Parts: C-alpha cells; structure tokens; sequence
C-alpha cells in the first residue's frame, strides 16, 4: 500500500512542483521588474524562494527514489 | 518505422493478407507536426533561462549565488533535447497505431517500439509516458 500511494503522488508532485517552479519563476521576474528602482521588495519573495530550496531540490529527492522505485515497479508487474 | 510497421501488421491483424500502408502515411506526417512543436518548445523554455541569467549576472544575497545553481539545467537541457526525436517517434505511433488497440495490445507494441528504437542509434526518455508528455494538465482536469 505504501508504494501505490506513493505511485500517484510521485507524477503529480513532479508535475505540480514543476508547475510551481514555473509559477515561481514568473513571481520572481515579474517583482523583479516592477520592483528594481522601488524598495528591496524581492526579499519578499525570496523568503518564498528560500521556501524554494525545499521544492527545487524535493525534486531531486523525489529523482533519486524514483531511480530506486521504478524498477521494483516493473518487478512487481509481472508476478 | 518501416520496422515498426512490418511488426506492427504482422503482430496484430488477422484475416488473410489484404490491407497495406496507410498508418505508416499517417505516422511520418504526425512526427514532423510534433517535432516542429517541441523544437519551438525547447528553445522557448531555453530562451525563458537564457534570460534569467542575465538577470541574475546584473545582479552580482547569501543565497543568489545557489541560483547560478539553480542555473544548471543549463548544462541539462542538451541532454533532454537528444531524446525529444525519439520521444516523438512513440508519441506519433500511439497517435496513429494505438487508437484501435486494447491495454494488453498497447502495452505490447509498446515494447517492440521501445527495443527497436534501442538498437538504433535514437535516445528515448526511460521514464516515458504518452499522457503527461502530449497533454497539458489544465487539458488533462479540464476532460
């Protein structure tokens, strides 16, 4: 049950982090824009990209037992 | 695909010899339409980090540094682009093959698909699958 319920949420997660990396880096660009001769604003947002260094890098934990969960998957197909 | 298309009938259909070529048609002409659309894909998603570079280089903050990090998937780019050829091949073939095929019969194709594009000289994405590379999630909810 451990590795079903981990199944789904391993391509979700790495569909949603990605989305929310997406998402981020225009959060990012657009403040760094509209905020360049206005105050240190960014820093707002980079509390949410210290947040970030989590998501950025969940990915490659999520990358690294994927390495390890894909082939126990297909191992448990054919039984 | 000329191999493919020679296992592709000869797994498959049954009925004696009468039908030819007409996915195969179908096939190349989706191929060409889809690489053409992950071509623009891939330099507009590097064109979107080529630009965060320099935004990040005028810049130079204990942590701004990690975003050249951040940058690397700079270096991982070229190697995602090598594969997108061969990802199109599989994406075009269930585009055109797979339609009419049952779970068994799919998956089945699938793998003499993926063994022939392992003896040729093409690098296909390990962890491949046709929903989340041809569809888009705000598609995929919105069905």
């Amino acid at each position: 049950a451990e590795m079903q319920r981990k199944r789904e949420d391993l391509i979700k997660l790495n569909t949603e982090y990605k989305l929310k990396l997406k998402n981020l880096e225009k959060r990012l660009l657009e403040e760094l824009n509209n905020s360049q001769g206005n105050m240190l604003e960014n820093d707002e947002l980079m509390v949410t990209l210290n947040n970030l260094k989590k998501e950025a890098m969940n990915i490659e934990k999520k990358l690294s037992e994927s390495e390890e969960f894909f082939p126990q998957f297909d191992n448990l197909v054919e039984e | 695909l000329i191999h493919f298309d020679r296992n592709f009938y000869q797994k498959m259909k049954v009925g004696v010899n009468p039908r030819s070529p007409g996915y195969f048609i179908d096939g190349l002409r989706a191929l060409v339409k889809l690489v053409t659309a992950k071509y623009q894909d891939l330099q507009e998603n590097q064109r979107f980090v080529n630009v965060g570079l320099e935004k990040l280089n005028e810049s130079v903050k204990s942590l701004t540094f990690e975003k050249e990090r951040w940058l690397n998937t700079t270096k991982q780019f070229s190697k995602t682009s090598q594969e997108l050829i061969g990802n199109c091949i599989i994406s075009s073939i269930y585009e055109t093959y797979f339609g009419h095929l049952n779970e068994r019969e799919r998956a089945d194709m699938l793998v003499i698909l993926k063994r022939l594009l392992g003896k040729f000289a093409v690098k296909y994405d390990v962890n491949y699958r046709f929903i989340d590379y041809l569809v888009t999630l705000d598609e995929k909810m919105k069905w």
